[PDB]
């Protein structure tokens, strides 16, 4: 109940800074089909382009009993790689925070 | 008999991400820059005048003796 605070914090350090922008856009410009030839898994993968993942089309557990969406940046530089990450742990906490009312009592 | 989940008490805290706190933005802002600006400039010829008032004093003196 207190992270998403901590992640606020780097939304003012990183994202509408100018310089680390600066530093990376249109660096590593990899979208075509070689992107995936070359046998890429996730992220460097949909947040570039392609809508795949193994977290709702393939089941581990109780795990498609939850709610939760994917990230996806708009081109294939590694600045909307980075914008994965940022709205991946904005999906953590919302499944912890949806895990916990669901545990019945049981054995082990 | 004595295992985990809660009754109760519950938030979540939140996936939001928004802190617009702005900030004197669209023409609030080049208008306290310029102002000041001659505001250093209004603060001269009142000092560099009132200087060059003195520097003909200065160079009175000299002229005064020296026959």
């Amino acid at each position: 109940k207190n992270f998403s605070l901590r992640i606020d914090e780097l939304e003012e350090m990183l994202t509408n800074n100018r310089i680390w922008r600066n530093r990376t856009v249109d660096i590593g410009i990899v979208t075509a089909e070689d992107a995936l030839n070359y046998g890429f898994s996730g992220v460097m993968l949909r947040g570039s382009g392609i809508q795949w993942d193994l977290r709702k089309t393939q089941p581990y557990d109780v795990y498609d009993q939850v709610e939760f969406d994917v990230p996806i940046g708009s081109r294939g530089d590694c600045y909307d790689r980075y914008l994965c990450r940022v709205e991946e742990m904005r999906q953590s906490i919302r499944i912890i925070s949806q895990c916990l009312n669901k545990m019945p009592p049981g054995e082990i | 008999k004595q295992d985990m989940p809660p009754v109760g008490g519950y938030g979540p805290i939140d996936y939001k991400r928004n802190l617009p706190r702005r900030g004197l933005s669209g023409y609030s802002m080049f208008a306290v820059g310029i102002g000041a600006l001659l505001f250093g400039y209004w603060s001269m010829m009142k000092w560099n005048r009132e200087r060059r008032r003195l520097q003909i004093e200065d160079f009175e003196a000299r002229i005064a003796l020296m026959p």
